[PDB]
């Protein structure tokens, strides 16, 4: 009977990880989504184009008390006193409150299968432009989650800045407003979708924060911090998420992102500082002290349960295959199932009571670019 | 309008068909100034 170790280098954060992976599965901008051209009567226009949605975000009308949520201004109104919402139609199709959306789509029996949000951004995405349409155009959506109001999202547009391009001005009513993209505490049940947003958004897309974590890179048995970051001070997790948020992946012009950018933080709730990243996270660490957030992800909500089984799952279930091949996970709660040679070490800020073998011969390691690449010594075999 | 186009404002639009059944023709009361 024998035990040895694998040489398989494998990674048990991958199913977990898949939703923070913002570049494969949101693939645009986050704070400023365009992704998408649409050639509408041989004139090109961009629209928000991010399968995920961007929970909390809003637009913030510089120098104006009108919400963006409150229609265009039409016709006698001037452009300074409305907002961004579809305006007044024929048939009241936005605004919508969720029990609207329930009537108008009772007999649709497909629809009947669909969340609040998904609902929501599918009823503004089914409205295609009339007569000669052949475009792929559609208008975005505001998912108001505490009024449980569905808003169809006339302007496309996020931020205008420039002097030349907006006045700021509120005394010149006339022209041009200047907007951005933001999280504050007045955005924070909207969740703004584009025309491409995920129906299982919830199994795909990030929400919660991840309480009792940080974001870090899986490095050949175990999750090490990342070595490229930038620190800022953020009182509190909104401010964290606001920064990440604010320095995210955009497709505003200086232009497609396709989802890269600065999109994750650490938030050291201790130390009261925010670690922001613009490389894809590929597990987590246990640190009490630590709340793992996206720019997508809600500014409030954190989930607490870190997945302490992880490890000890994906042992037991290689044992379970007298030759014992045991994998190179060097972490667990279970101390004496990873095998170490040397006594491994108690990790006092694991909330899940993780033991780490550092005594083990490692095959990869941590680049100047936070890229993870096999050691020279192991190039060759791999 | 190249700023326009690039920052994301879009055509002049009046009427939208629903794709979803039963289709239906929904149009905008009074155009966007």
């Amino acid at each position: 009977p024998t035990v040895e170790r694998s040489t398989r280098m494998s990674n048990p954060w991958k199913a977990f990880m898949e939703k923070y992976d913002i570049e494969r599965t949101h693939s645009s901008g986050v704070r400023v989504d365009l992704g998408e051209d649409a050639e509408v009567e041989n004139a090109k226009y961009r629209i928000p184009a991010g399968r995920c949605p961007v929970f909390g975000k809003g637009i913030v009308i510089e120098n104006s008390d009108v919400s963006f949520l409150r229609p265009v201004a039409t016709g006698d109104e001037k452009l300074k006193d409305g907002g961004f919402a579809f305006p007044n139609a024929n048939d009241h199709i936005s605004p919508m409150t969720l029990a609207n959306l329930k009537e108008r789509y009772k007999d649709n029996v497909e629809m009947m299968k669909l969340n609040d949000i998904a609902l929501c951004r599918t009823h503004a995405a089914s409205f295609v432009m009339a007569g000669d349409q052949n475009s792929n155009y559609r208008h975005p959506a505001v998912y108001d989650e505490k009024e449980k109001t569905c808003h169809m999202l006339y302007l496309s547009a996020q931020e205008n800045m420039g002097p030349r391009y907006c006045s700021p001005d509120a005394q010149n009513r006339d022209a041009v407003f200047c907007f951005k993209p933001d999280k504050d505490e007045s955005f924070e049940n909207l969740v703004y979708l584009s025309k491409n947003v995920r129906n299982d958004w919830d199994k795909k897309c990030p929400r919660k924060n991840l309480g009792n974590a940080k974001f870090g890179l899986w490095v050949d048995g175990n999750c090490e911090e990342i070595p490229y970051v930038k620190e800022v001070e953020a009182e509190d997790l909104r401010e964290c998420n606001r920064i990440v948020f604010g320095a995210s992946a955009s497709d505003q012009p200086t232009f497609k992102s396709k989802g890269r950018g600065f999109n994750w933080a650490n938030f050291d709730s201790v130390k009261k500082k925010c670690y922001i990243f613009n490389t894809k996270p590929t597990c987590l660490i246990n640190d009490k002290n630590f709340i793992a957030t996206t720019a997508l992800s809600h500014p409030q909500e954190v989930d607490l349960e870190f997945p302490c089984s992880i490890y000890k799952d994906e042992i037991e279930r290689e044992i379970k295959k007298e030759r014992i091949v045991l994998p190179r996970i060097f972490i667990s709660n279970d101390k004496e199932s990873i095998k170490c040679p040397c006594e491994p070490e108690r990790i006092s800020q694991s909330t899940c009571n993780f033991y780490v073998c550092n005594c083990v011969e490692k095959r990869a390691e941590i680049k100047e670019n936070n890229q993870v690449v096999i050691k020279e010594e192991f190039r060759d075999y791999y | 309008s190249q700023h326009a186009t690039d920052i994301g404002m879009g055509p002049a639009t009046s009427c939208y068909t629903s794709t979803i059944p039963p289709p239906k023709q929904v149009c905008i009361q009074q155009a966007v100034k």
